[PDB]
Parts: structure tokens; sequence; C-alpha cells
RNA sequence: UAUGCAAAUAUAAAAUUAUAGUAAUUAUAAAUUAUAUUAUAUUAUAUUUAUUCAUAUAAUUAAUAGGAUAAUAUUUGUAGUUUUUGAUACCAUGAUAAGGAUUAUAAAUUGAAAGUGUUAAUAUCAUAAUCAAAAUUUAUUAUUUAUAUUAAAUAUGUAUGUGUAGAUAAAAUAAGAA
């Protein structure tokens, strides 16, 4: 007479290092020792648990779009689901992709540290979103599916201590955690600079700044996302000689040193 | 789950967390709904840069991209129940079932205050208690009253 | 009352009963409070110093004159924090192309120390004969009496282990203290970068020496990375270098420990990609380096686990068990009495009751 | 414990109500249709007179007083107006040469009373008005 | 009696008086009532200028909804393409089967009777059929 | 409804019942418990107003993890599946409400403790929970009455019928009542 919510689950070390590991005992807490979370879980199970977490516009609810069920029966009578096709036909498509649900980064601060329009609360830093794997908070691969198990919902198996983690979240929680782990300084000593998608608005500050239109400089400047290259700082600098402009060289000097690694030391 | 091994003594008490979190949602979409509102019902023109054409397929362009928003959190505070953290009691706000500087039903708030855990004063019950603003106009002077007091007493730059 | 707890600070009857102070006696500070002044603990970051250089600097310094006549040469090697990308078959050629023009020794080894590094990060092995050609006859043969500078000393280092070469012993023993005594210079990133390179390399007595050496001169072991460490120790088979790793890792800190377990575990289970090289099979120092974070962490209790095998005594539980030897307790008393002499010595007892079972 | 499924429509219940509001939309489609002919000719259609022939400015014979102004100067605009008390006056009060006397001492008949015909000479009329028509008490 | 999960967790309280415009569950049992000169303002969006809502266009790579939702406003499309149509509603759903150009432009809870005037004969019982009886809506 | 036929409580007694054999004593007393103002006398009660009363929906609750201007930890990116079982769709101890009839003028308040769904020991298939646009049959609820009538979250199409049966609600406090 033995019942199961879960027929089965998974490991999280692979056998590498457990069968070395087992013959230290591990003190499991006392009042539960054995316990089964949602980074346990078989991918079937999970895939269909996450399903569930979100109240409506979610594969789990019969009705959000994303159901792959053939039928649904209701009050005892049985109905059809319209497929997609036929929605078409008086249902206009607009439909932009992944691109839609994000959001930029200047617009994060407006947004409250959230890029990811998604009714899941992404956060960044690798603890809420913890599955086996650390998490990684993807960009242009948001999906409604949401393959890696990376957002937050308040259904899931637990997911109480991570809502708690979340509403306790300091000051600039989100925004630190973003520039933390996407503007990491390289190994070898060098500033991480020369990023290629980063590297025209370089260029065109460096313009603006080298023509003397150091307000359209800097207003351009504000829209860089990684840590400008020393140039940029120098030739903003340089700039101010002419008007006499200490009060912003200065500025420029702080937010060069003080925080971006020290990068306006030269 | 399930009921195996369950902590908390009241299982409703998660829609407590779960009314915080939708509360959170609305803090980040509150911004950008309310711009993509604004720009998609403005007939006047924007401005000398945007006019005719250059606004009208800006705004059809805005309302879709607000409509492929995933997520985004459209309704409104008012339609959004209360549930009480303590005792996961729902009491709807405006009537006497909830009270809002506390934010616990009216079971909840009778029950503190019979036992000792929440610091009130006790006033007449057929009164005004005992605010000034209370007894000069009542509810709706003293809600202008905390309005003045925080907008309207700044000469705003 | 109930299951919800009642918050003190919150409630007042708590806050107003006679366990605390009512609200009509006076409301004062009662014993001033100094925690932070008594016993200031030092700070400990859980997230590493983000504006670390985490790397070896060379402590370039020349005289102003050749450093501005060198800078067309110069820009190609690295500067602070900035590394140009240029061949290093390019510097190579021009530094055995141009030091024989400048005189000054001095100048010669930092630019030498400069091309070592730039080779060494660019992990071009083949700049030893740089080494053969310039500092070999005179810094480090039959006895050499000079003295190098310690800029160069360094930056050879960081090129043999960059290319994981054989010959840093030869280096390392003269820099020991009775020969040049470079050692208590060398930085925390210079050490973790040789036990690293000596661990990939897999010699048993480097790593023994280049240990004990960082413990007689206070290398900051906690400071020193934890992937270095874990590399260097797992390298070790020998029995007696193993107890000397045994009998040495309690030198290091408990959270250190508990780290180095950590990337262990990690590294030769699911982060064995973020090795460029993986890291060979070593159970023994797998398993000792475990019981070690065991031993040094705190001990929990878990009750179960270790009582579920637990059976009371056959007196304790007689009553509670059905089936069970009480004569065993006789027998016990009957030899305690014969070891005591009171009965006689070896005398034969025959069973006083019938076996059931 | 062991809960147990239990019915609560009908098992024809369905398709009947389905078939039923099916029916009920059609007839709102009709009735929709003649409560909108319905409107447009009320609207089209010539009222009563608005004003109150009892009270102070409308009191005098139709040869005097404001009578006199209406038949000889804004006579024309009443029929095209089909006098309902909304144009009358605002018609009033654009003419001028009366000022508040519409408002101030002027009374009028009330909403019900005002949307009889041309010719009612009887006071169960408004009742007379067609039921089934869904013009919200505009005949 | 309605039947409902949220039925035993809370309480009718009486007829308690709500805040205006403010009760809980909100049932818009009016929003089938005609009225010809308001057709376009009642139970509709204020401005003629307003886009459509969200839920008349697919957002997302969708597999398919069983029912559309009740704020989607009838266009041509819906009766032109001759697809399938349905509505959420007591007690299962509701199916447009009669495609008409007469309800272009109005929401499908609009168009939808929420309080149906039938009434099951079937899962009446006795004592409520007698109470129906009596108040005349059952013979 | 006394004329006959008819000794009969006004007591010389031996624990109850019983034919003077049946069972194991039998009776009795006191205190207390809701039915009865009296007619100057610790209060004059007696007037005004009102009554077509209705709403609830689409299931997963059981961890801690710190970042710029800080003398250095990649702890960048912290990775050990699986032996338990109740507030859930019954039941699963306690606890706050409504309900005016005799302590009164006076430097004074006209709302009660006898208990009202949610709360702290009994278990033994229980995933019933709002994040919108939704389904009267249910005792416990003051709605606008005939000059001008639908613009912003979507917000009521029904019942004109001599102020009209029965039944019933409220007030003697800045008000006006003897
Ligand atoms: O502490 C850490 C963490 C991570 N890594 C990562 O290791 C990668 C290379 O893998 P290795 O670290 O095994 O190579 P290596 O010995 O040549 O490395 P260096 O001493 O030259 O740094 C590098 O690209 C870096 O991101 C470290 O080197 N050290």
């Amino acid at each position: 007479s033995v019942s199961g919510v879960f027929s089965k689950g998974r490991g999280i070390g692979h056998e590498a290092t457990t069968s070395i590991l087992r013959y230290i005992p591990r003190a499991r807490v006392p009042w539960q020792p054995s316990r089964f979370g949602r980074e346990n879980l078989t991918a079937a199970d999970m895939a269909r648990l996450w399903s569930r977490g979100r109240y409506r516009d979610g594969p789990g609810n019969y009705n959000s779009g994303y159901c792959t069920e053939r039928t649904h029966v209701l009050e005892e009578n049985t109905v059809s689901i319209i497929p997609r096709r036929e929605l078409e036909k008086y249902m206009p498509d607009i439909t932009i992709g992944p691109k839609a649900l994000v959001t930029p980064v200047s617009l994060m601060n407006a947004r409250n540290g959230h890029r990811v329009t998604h009714d899941l609360l992404h956060s960044y830093d690798p603890h809420i979103g913890r599955l086996g794997k650390p998490a990684v908070v993807d960009h242009d691969n948001i999906t409604v599916e949401d393959p890696n198990r990376v957002g937050l919902n308040a259904a899931t198996l637990d997911c109480r201590g991570r809502i708690y983690r979340w509403l306790r979240r300091g000051p600039f929680f989100q925004v630190d955690n973003y520039f933390r782990r996407s503007v990491k300084l390289n190994r070898d000593g060098t500033l991480p600079t020369d990023f290629v998608h980063e590297a025209p608005l370089m260029r065109k500050i460096i313009r603006l700044a080298h023509r003397g239109h150091l307000k359209a400089a800097c207003e351009e400047y504000r829209r860089v996302t990684t840590v400008p290259p020393v140039e940029v700082y120098r030739a903003l600098t340089a700039c101010c000689v002419p008007g006499a402009k200490l009060a912003d060289a200065v500025s420029i000097f702080e937010d060069g040193d003080s925080k971006l690694f020290y990068v306006s030391r030269d | 789950m399930r009921h195996i091994g369950q902590d908390v003594p009241k299982r409703h008490t998660h829609f407590v967390l779960e009314s915080r979190l939708m509360y959170e949602k609305s803090f980040r979409d509150c911004w950008l709904h309310s711009v993509c509102r604004a720009i998609s019902q403005l007939d006047e023109p924007l401005s000398k840069t945007v006019v005719g054409t250059h606004q009208k397929m800006l705004q059809r362009k805005v309302t879709c991209f607000q409509y492929n928003q995933y997520g985004l959190f459209k309704t409104p505070y008012y339609r959004l129940a209360n549930v009480d953290r303590y005792h996961a009691v729902q009491g709807v706000a405006g009537t006497r079932e909830w009270v809002p500087y506390v934010n616990v039903s009216y079971w909840t708030m009778n029950k503190m205050v019979r036992g000792g855990n929440l610091l009130v004063h006790r006033v007449h019950y057929t009164g005004w208690g005992t605010d000034s603003h209370l007894k000069k106009g009542g509810w709706e002077h003293r809600w202008n009253k905390v309005l003045q007091r925080n907008v309207l007493q700044y000469s705003r730059i | 009352v109930g299951y919800t707890p009642v918050n003190p600070d919150t409630s007042p009857m708590v806050a107003y009963s006679q366990y605390h102070w009512h609200y009509n006696l006076p409301q004062g500070m009662e014993r001033p409070h100094s925690v932070n002044r008594t016993f200031a603990a030092p700070f400990q970051s859980n997230h590493s110093l983000v504006n670390k250089y985490r790397g070896v600097w060379i402590e370039f310094d020349m005289h102003p004159a050749f450093s501005v006549a060198l800078e067309p040469q110069l820009r190609k090697l690295p500067r602070g924090r900035t590394l140009p990308k240029t061949p290093a078959e390019e510097v190579i050629a021009d530094y055995t192309a141009l030091a024989p023009l400048v005189d000054d020794e001095k100048t010669r080894d930092l630019w030498l120390a400069k091309v070592f590094q730039h080779c060494a990060f660019q992990r071009c092995g083949g700049a030893m004969e740089l080494w053969e050609r310039y500092c070999h006859q005179r810094f480090t043969a039959e006895g050499a009496t000079a003295k190098p500078p310690l800029s160069l000393v360094k930056s050879v280092l960081f090129y043999c282990n960059k290319t994981d070469n054989s010959g840093w012993r030869a280096l390392f023993d003269r820099c020991l203290k009775d020969g040049w005594n470079y050692t208590p210079l060398f930085d925390t990133a210079q050490w973790s970068f040789m036990l690293k390179s000596i661990g990939r390399m897999g010699d048993e007595d480097g790593v023994r020496a280049v240990l004990e050496e960082m413990l007689d001169v206070q290398a900051d072991l906690d400071r020193v990375e934890a992937r270095s460490v874990v590399i260097a120790l797992n390298a070790v088979t020998n029995a007696d270098v193993y107890e000397f790793v045994k009998k040495y890792l309690f030198n290091f800190g408990e959270r250190k420990v508990k780290f180095l377990r950590t990337t262990y575990s990690d590294l030769r289970g699911h982060g064995a990609g973020k090795l460029r090289i993986p890291l060979k099979e070593n159970d023994n120092m797998y398993y000792h380096v475990c019981w070690h974070s065991s031993i040094r962490s705190p001990r929990q209790f878990s009750p179960r686990q270790l009582y579920f095998d637990y059976t009371p005594s056959t007196l304790g539980s007689s009553s509670h068990n059905p089936n069970a030897k009480i004569d065993d307790i006789v027998k016990d008393k009957i030899e305690k009495w014969k070891a005591e002499g009171l009965l006689p010595e070896d005398y034969v007892h025959e069973d006083r009751v019938y076996d059931r079972s | 414990a062991k809960p147990k499924k239990r019915p609560k429509v009908g098992q024809g219940f369905h398709e009947k109500a389905q078939k039923w509001r099916e029916e009920y939309l059609l007839d709102r489609h009709r009735a929709l249709a003649d409560s909108l002919r319905a409107y447009v000719e009320f609207s089209t259609s010539k009222r009563v007179e608005p004003w109150d022939a009892r009270f102070k400015p409308f009191d005098r014979i139709e040869k005097d007083g404001v009578y006199v102004l209406m038949r000889y100067m804004m006579e024309e605009k009443l029929q095209l107006c089909n006098y309902h008390h909304r144009p009358v006056k605002r018609l009033f009060c654009n003419i001028g040469l009366m000022g508040p006397q519409i408002t101030t001492k002027a009374r009028w008949k009330p909403y019900r009373f005002a949307t009889n015909p041309a010719g009612t000479s009887k006071a169960e009329r408004m009742y007379q008005r067609d039921k089934t028509v869904y013009t919200h008490g505009h005949n | 009696i309605a039947k409902s999960a949220f039925g035993f967790y809370l309480a009718r309280r009486g007829q308690r008086k709500y805040p205006f415009l403010r009760r809980p569950h909100i049932k818009n049992t009016h929003s089938m009532n005609p009225s010809a000169p308001y057709f376009w303002s009642f139970m509709t969006a204020k401005s003629q200028m307003a886009f459509l809502p969200e839920e008349n266009y697919i957002t997302g790579d969708w597999t398919g909804k069983f029912f559309v939702s009740k704020r989607q406003v009838y266009t041509l499309q819906h009766a032109t393409s001759g697809a399938k149509v349905r509505v959420k509603s007591f007690p299962s759903i509701f199916e447009f089967n009669s495609p008409s150009r007469w309800n272009i432009g109005k929401e499908m809870n609009t168009l939808t009777k929420p309080r149906m005037d039938l009434i099951d004969e079937q899962m009446l019982t006795k004592k409520q059929r007698l109470d129906y009886v009596r108040a005349g809506l059952l013979p």
C-alpha cells in the first residue's frame, strides 16, 4: 500500500563524484531526511509541473493557446480545440517573437530591474531559478515554453523559499547582478573592452567629441551598455578644455575611475 | 505537495505570496503599459517631428507591440482580491471586512485588538474618533488632506 | 496561542508585560552596547574582489630616457593592463636584433622580462632559447654569482608556468633562501600559477616543495585560488608526499577547505570542461579532501541516521523481545568471577537452559 | 473522503441551450432592425408642441405675445426640427429676444409628455406605444 | 443554488451592500439589454477611434484555443471566413453557427445572453419544481 | 339521600414488604427551585414615520547563499534522487456578535459576558481558491416618482394603474411630543 506523487526521479551529480563521496556521511535535515525538489524531478514531470505554474496564458491551462490536448471535457460535454490555422482566418496574426518580450537596458531601470516582459519574473542572480545548473537568463531565446527553468513561478515545488528570497531582494539587486555577471573583468588582466557589438558606439562618441559636440557625445555615452575604453574618456576630458568645463571633466573622471574598473586611470 | 507533510496550517496562505508577486509584476509593467496606452489612443499630433502618417503608423506599431507583450499586467488594483496574511481570509477593500493600514481582515483585526497583538487606542463607536480632519469633514476630507500633504504641498518645478 | 507565532516587537502585550518596559515607565536607553569595538571582525567578502588585477605583475620601471627611446619597440610589448596582440616572433626578433645596441644591463633585463611576459600570454614555448642565449651564461650556471632582477625572474617563472616547461626547478632552487632569496616577494598569483602548472605537469615532489616553501615564507593560502590548489593536490600519488599533504591540509582555513572540496567535486564532475586539460582520476586524494573538509566543518546532528541500527540491551529490552538470550548475562558473570579468581579457574560450566533457536 | 463526480447540467440541456441561444440571437436581430426603424421614424416624424400653454410666457393668444415672434421669425425652422423639445429649446435660446425667460420663467411639459405625436388630444397616448420596440421610450 | 469551489470558501453574508461599481464577482447580466438609439454606446468602448482589444488577436505561437474571449468583438471575417467560433457560457459553450452581418462591431458577450430564460426541467427537484411553479416560472 | 339487613381509626405497642415464608431494610424531614403590582406614592408614554430586496469563478502549499571607491578566496558558474502519512470536497475539543424594562442630573456615555463561519491535541484514498470580463430561487435588504435624462475601465428593458389587502419595521439622545 505505497502511494507516490512521482514514480521516478534522477540525481544531480553524475557517476564521477558520488561513488567516492558516498563514504562520507551527510548530515541531512533531522525532521525530513528524504527530500525531493524540483531540480530532482524527471523531464516530463518537471515540464508538466512547470506548465501548471501560471494561472492562465500558460501551457498548463486547458484554454491558453499553448495547450496540446486534442479535446477537453467541459461539464460532461466534450469540446474540440480550434486549431491555429482555423483561428487565423478571423483572428489577425500579430507576432514579433522573442524580441518583443525583451526590453533594453536603459529601460530596465524604469521597468524596475526587469528586461523581460514574461509573466514569470526573471532574476539574474544564480540562486532563484536554481535548477541543477546555475540560473542563467537568456535574452534572445525567451519563450512562453521556457525550456530552461530560469523563471520564477508561484505554483511549482519548493517555491516558497525562492519567493521569500525574491521578496527580500536589496536595492539595485537585479541591476547589480546583471552588471557583475555581464561586465566581469577578464582573467588576463585586460579590461572587458573591444566588444564587437559595442564598437561602433565608441567611434561615434569619439567623432562627436573631436567635433566638439560634448552634449551629444554624453547623450550617446549614456547609451553605452558595456564599459567604454579609455579613448572615450580621454576625448571627453579633452573636450572640456576650451569651454573650461571643469565640473563635467571631473564628473567624467569620477564615473570612469571610481566605478568602471578604473578605466580613466590614465 | 498534495497535503503530504504540509508545514503551514493553512494552504491558502500561499495566495498571499501569489498576490505579492502579482503586485511586483504590476510594478514592472505599470510604466510600459501606461506609455503604450497613452501613445496608442492620442488623436492629436504628438509634435512637429511626427504628424499624420508618421504618427498613425507609429501608433499602430506600438499597439501591436503592446499586444505582443506576453504577460503584461493588465488587471487594475481594485479588482485584485485582498487576502489576509495571518489566516488567509478574503476581504474586499471599501467594505468593513478589510482595514487599510494593517492589511488584515475584520476578523483578524478583531482578534488582534481583543488580544494583545496590535497597539491601538479605543474611541467611541458612534463618533468621529479624535482626528481633527475627521471631525471637520470626515473620510473625504481626510482623504483630500492626505492628497494635499503628499502632492499639493509642493510647488513643483 | 496557535500554530502561528507571536512577534514580541509588534505585539504590545509582550512589550508592556512585566518582562519588558511598560510605557508609563520612563523610556530611556539601558546598558549601552559596543559590539563593533570590543572585537571587530576582519572584512571577508563572499564575492571575490571585482577590481583585482587577477594576474602577475612585473614591476616594470626603467629610466625615462630608455623608456621613451624604446617606446616604438615597447608599444608591442604589454603595458599596464593593456595587451597588444602582436605576434610573439616579431618582438623576439626585435629583441634579438636590438639588445646588443642598447648598453644597459637593467634595461636589457626589463626588456627580456617583457618579452617573456608577452610570449607567456601568447603561450609561445619557443622563447626559452632567449634565456639560454642571454641569461643562462651568467645568472645560473656552474655556480653563477650574478643577482638577477626580481622582474626578470618573476617573468621567467610566469613564462615557464604558462608553457609547463620542465626547467622551472633549476631557477626555483636558486630562488630559495640560500640563493637569490626571491621567494618572499612572489605574489599569490605567482604561487597559484606555479601550483596549477605543477599539478598539470604531474610532478610529485614539485607540489610538496612549493607547499612547504609557501608555508615557510608565509604565503597566503586563503588568497591562493582554490582551483590551483586542487590541481596541485590531485597529482600526488606517492605515499610519503601523500602523508605530507594529509598533515599539511590543516593549515588552510575551514572555509578554504570547504571550498577546496566543492571545487574538486565540481571540477572532477560537471566542471570537467572548465579546464582546458581534463584532470586525472585520483580517488584517494578526492576522498581524503572530502573527509578532511568533513572533519574541519562543524558536525550537525542526524539522530535517525546515526542510530538507525541501534538495538537496546538484552536486559533492557527483555520484556519487549519475545526471543532474547538471558543466560548470556549469567555466562558473563561466571567469566568475570573466574577472571577475578573467586570461582575456580577454568571450571566447566554446563548449559543452564535450553537453546530456543 | 473518496470524492465522486456528480452531474450538474441535464444530459440533453447543452444542445437545447445552444439552439435556444441561436434562436434568441435571430429574434434579437429582428427586434433590433424593428427598433432602428421605429427610432428613425420617431425622430423624423413631427411631435407635439413642447411648451405649456398655461404659464406666463406661453399664455398670450396665438395672435399676440411670443406667438407672433414664433410665427413670423422662427416658424420655418420649427417644422425642420419637428417640434422636438431639445431643438425647440435650443432655437429659443439662440433666437434671443427672450433672454433667460425660457428657463427662469418658462416651463415645459415632461419628457414623456413632449414626445407625443402632432395630434394627440388624449393623456393615455404615451402608454399606447409599441412595447416590443427596444427604442428606450422613444415611440 | 450555484455550485462552485468558491461557494464553500466564501460567504454571501446576506444582502450586503458593496461600494458602487465594486462588487467582487462581476456578472454582467445586462450585456444583452437592447437599446437601438444607444446601440454603439452600450457595453462597448466609448471611443470609435479605439483599436480592438488584444483578445481579438493572436499574439504568440499558439496551438489553438477551445473558445474565444467574450470581449472579442465580432468582425466581418468572423462570418465571411466560415470558421468555427465559440464563446464560453453557461452551461458549457455557445457556438456561432448562424453568422449574421447585423452583429458586426459588437462584443460577443453583448451578443450572448448571460441569464438564459430557458429552465431545465430535468435536474429540478420536487421542492424546487414546486417553488418554480409557485413563482410561476414553471407550469 | 339512616325503617330493616352493617362491630368498628379516636389508638396497652416488638425495623420494611409479604396469608405471620417470596425482596434486604422501609419511610419521613429540612433548605433551595420563575408566575400572580394592587388603586397619592420613586416619573406624563403616546406620537410621528416607514414596508415589491437580488448576484461568487478555469487545482500542485514543505532551503541558505553577501559585488565599485574595503590589503587580493573564480566561493566567474557554491550541483550527494528516491521510508513517509491530517485543517483537504465530511468529521478532525476551547475563543470575541447580535439581542434596550428600573443605581436619574450631577462637575457624567442610551449598548450586555453566557456567544457569533474561519483560531491551539480525536485523523487515515481527498490537488477543489480570485491575478479580471463569469451561472438569482436564495429568510434577515431604506431606490432616484412626471419642466430640461447614456462622454471615458462595461454598468441594468422594466412593474403607470384612487399613497390602495393581509402581515410587519423604526424613533422620546440638537432637538421641539407631557
Ligand atoms: O579560477 C579560474 C576560473 C576559470 N578559469 C578559466 O580557465 C580557462 C582555461 O582553462 P585552464 O584554467 O585549465 O587553462 P590554463 O591553465 O591555461 O589557464 P591560465 O592559468 O592561463 O588562466 C580560462 O579561459 C578561464 O576562464 C581559470 O583559468 N581560472
